[PDB]
């Protein structure tokens, strides 16, 4: 959904 | 005082796990802070950060000292989600060896295979499938990992694995 933000990492 | 000492120690351990500085992890880890949280960000544990930033030996050190392989950040991610998102094959294989749930679901019911498929991480997709990841799982919006995939190679991989 829209509120989903990226996982910590690279 | 002891309170600010613990605060400084937690923050330094999280930073060391992100940067991959094993010497600092060894010094600062305690059985009480091994699963401490980055409360100002995503509420990640040191193992989330080691997994996401591809620090394999820090990750196994944390696992060997009691890190929770199924700890959830504020979005429901477990460290295998972080490894899947960024394509860290060796990290994901290690987490699986330490009995992580390959089909774990986050707050939107994304699995690590949803994450790897969406982010284009082909070898991670294949690894997850080889360890029982279920390509028929739909997230909260009704989407399979295939529904989220845009790369030709991952679409072919998932179509082959699906019934």
């Amino acid at each position: 959904s829209l509120s989903r933000t990226p996982a910590d990492g690279r | 005082g002891p309170g600010s000492d613990l605060l400084r120690g937690d923050a330094a351990l999280l930073d060391a796990a992100k940067k991959g500085c094993l010497a600092r992890v060894q010094k600062l880890c305690t059985p009480e802070n091994i699963n401490c949280r980055d409360t100002q960000g995503r509420n990640s544990t040191p193992l989330h950060l080691a997994a996401g930033y591809n620090n394999l030996e820090v990750a196994e050190y944390l696992l060997e000292h009691g890190a929770d392989v199924n700890a959830q950040d504020k979005g429901g991610l477990i460290p295998l989600h972080n490894a899947a998102s960024y394509g860290h094959v060796d990290i994901a294989a290690l987490l699986i060896k330490y009995n992580t749930c390959v089909n774990a679901t986050d707050k939107w019911a994304f699995t690590p295979l949803h994450e790897a498929a969406q982010k284009g991480r082909t070898q991670l997709c294949a690894l997850l499938l080889a360890h029982g990841a279920d390509p028929t799982m739909k997230n909260q919006e009704g989407q399979t990992p295939l529904d989220l995939a845009t790369a030709d190679d991952i679409r072919a991989l998932l179509i082959d694995a699906m019934p």
